[PDB]
DNA sequence: GCCTTGACCTTCCCCTTGCTGGAAGGTTTAACCTGTGTGCAGTCTGACGCGGCG
DNA sequence: CGCCGCGTCAGACTCGTAGGAGGTTAAACCTTCCAGCAAGGGGAAGGTCAAGGC
């Protein structure tokens, strides 16, 4: 039976590889059709085997098409959604002699605006790296990416130097206050202490904490050691 | 760049229009300003330098 | 059974179903192995009970008491009836308190103008100001 | 500068009705229908290997 | 053995020019997970408003 209606199989698949995929793969899932539609069968029906099988080797691949077939996924649902959205745009482009509004095909589809909006975002598909945007093979796209993503060189000198003028004035505040908040905040070490932590470390106080922090701030405020920072005051 | 002449030049010398070597010597003038002690940072060194 | 003739039989909804075993409030029905809830008639006279329960005003604790009641063919029609009964009472008060409400904003708004000004006399009685 | 000391605020998670809507993910219909292709690709070409073939 | 043919591999450098896609292939019946509403209420954990004793 598997080699009894290979013929129909490959007839259906070349039927739809109106080019979704690629032609054995499909074929090959038709032959997944073919087994399974075999596999269960009713006889007493009385009918052709083969029309059962046809259904079910149809619903196979036309899954199998829709799961792959892009290398992002988009599940089936939102596929039927594409088809039968453009099912309605081909007779919208007849009896208009022009291209739909997202209003119009809403209402003849009875849902609403922002998911046809998302469906038109998300309906396209992604475009080859090594494409050839010159006129000749002048060159791809590649040299017009940017590695917009790692540091600049200014401001990671810029940083060092923040750092390098901050702990110089932590030098020049009290060596408890200038400690206590490199900890605090969780300079000179990998984790950020907190108020209480911080506190029963050196002792149990809260609010006496607070106001040691306000204490160094009014040492730091102090118009004259500000101008390390003063154009960091523009960082 | 493009290319001219000049005709007075002693040829160990070469031409050339300044904006470029502006920006050529760019951070070298950076240090320099800071040490210096005009603009003793980076920000400040590029601002004066705009 | 099927699930939505059975949704559809005791008017709600699977979700609602759902709910309801989720809040333990009926007999559990069983699954099938594709995993269709098993309901029965016992859960269709629990369902159909649940249902209106609450149209009558039983909540989702009282009405799956009530279908202890019913699975309890040991049950006693006196503390049904006295149930029913505090539900009267209940009503009542919510009733009499609704009208005295409604009375309160009919005394408010007879006694505004409606004469379309920023004299509304309604919200300045609201307002404790002035 | 060491201590609370009491008492007030802001944020953040989590909870209490009766559901509802959404997203992702599954499984079956008996009238049928049996070997593509499908647009290439316009033949660049001289030096050089090597398979067959005498 | 000495052709004959087929088959692979090569075909300067540096600047800039334009942004760019397209046509088509079920529907029903079910499953599980969570967002979200009133109308707020508890409650954790940092704080933060005054105020003291040396
Ligand atoms: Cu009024």
């Amino acid at each position: 039976m598997v080699e009894a209606n290979l013929r129909l199989v490959i007839s259906i698949a070349k039927k739809y590889t109106n080019r979704g995929l690629q032609f054995l793969d499909l074929i090959q899932e038709g032959n997944i059709g073919l087994m399974k539609a075999v596999d269960k069968f009713e006889y007493r029906r009385g009918y052709k085997f083969s029309t059962y099988a046809t259904w079910w080797i149809r619903q196979a691949i036309t899954r199998s098409i829709a799961d792959q077939a892009r290398t992002i996924r988009i599940p089936v649902h939102m596929i039927e959604t594409i088809n039968k959205l453009n099912r309605i745009s081909r007779q919208m482009l007849q009896e208009m002699g022009r291209e739909p509004t997202p209003e119009e095909l809403a209402e003849r589809m009875l849902m609403p605006e922002d998911k046809i909006r998302k469906v038109l975002k998300i309906a396209k598909e992604p475009i080859s790296m090594e494409t050839p945007i010159g006129d000749d093979e002048d060159s791809h796209l590649g040299d017009f990416i940017e590695d917009t993503t790692l540091e600049l060189p200014l401001d990671s000198a810029t940083t060092e130097s923040l750092r390098a003028a901050t702990h110089d004035v932590l030098a020049g505040l009290t060596a408890r206050e200038a400690k206590v908040l490199r900890m605090r905040f969780g300079i000179d070490m990998n984790t950020d202490y907190t108020l209480e932590e911080v506190g029963k470390q050196f002792d149990v106080t809260r609010e006496r904490i607070r106001q040691i922090e306000a204490k160094a701030l009014r040492k730091l405020r102090h118009p004259s050691r500000s101008e390390v920072l003063r154009s960091f005051l523009d960082d | 760049s493009v290319i001219t002449v000049g005709p007075y030049l002693r040829l160990h010398q070469c031409g050339l229009p300044k904006k470029m070597a502006l920006e050529l010597f760019k951070p070298f003038i950076y240090g320099k300003l800071e040490l210096r002690g005009l603009a003793t940072t980076i920000k400040a060194a590029k601002k004066m330098v705009e | 059974m099927n699930i939505s003739d059975v949704a559809k039989i005791t008017g709600l909804t699977s979700k609602a179903i759902r709910f309801y075993e989720e809040k333990g409030l009926v007999t559990p029905p069983m699954r099938s192995e594709n995993g269709y809830r098993t309901y029965t008639q016992q859960h269709l006279n629990e369902l159909t009970l649940l249902r209106q329960a609450r149209q009558v005003g039983f909540n989702l604790e009282e009405s799956g008491e009530l279908v202890n009641l019913f699975n309890d063919p040991q049950r006693h029609s006196a503390d049904v009836k006295r149930r029913t009964l505090e539900k009267v009472a209940e009503i009542e008060r919510h009733i009499e308190e609704l009208q005295s409400m409604r009375d309160q904003l009919l005394a408010l708004a007879n006694a505004c103008p409606g004469d379309d000004s920023a004299d509304c006399p309604i919200i300045e009685n609201l307002s404790g100001c002035c």
